[PDB]
């Protein structure tokens, strides 16, 4: 079944990049962190 | 499934992160003339 | 991505939007390969 292979690759393909989406924002989420910090503290 | 629901919880944390990173936004164009 | 300065907290926030934008394209991105994939 082809099918099945092209269903396989997908939902490899897929959640690799979930992986990929989920390390890309929890680094971004942790820079955002430290400028909450700043401006936080900044403006007191 | 699961994928399904891993796509759900990553969506609504792209919206919060976003919302955090707009009303930070604001709070620096106050500041920033 | 830097903080010392109020303009460079502009730009790292900016930054930090445009890779938002991209993200959510990838997430729509995946939500169709899936439900082709079913």
């Amino acid at each position: 079944s082809n099918a099945e292979l092209f269903n396989l690759e997908s939902r490899v393909e897929i959640e690799k990049s979930l992986t990929q989406m989920e390390d890309v924002l929890k680094a971004l989420q942790m820079k955002l962190w430290e400028a909450e910090s700043k401006l936080s503290f900044a403006t007191c | 499934v699961p994928l399904s629901e891993k796509i759900a919880e990553l969506k609504e944390k792209i919206v919060l992160t976003h919302n955090r990173l707009k009303s930070l936004m604001k709070i620096l164009s106050e500041v920033t003339p």
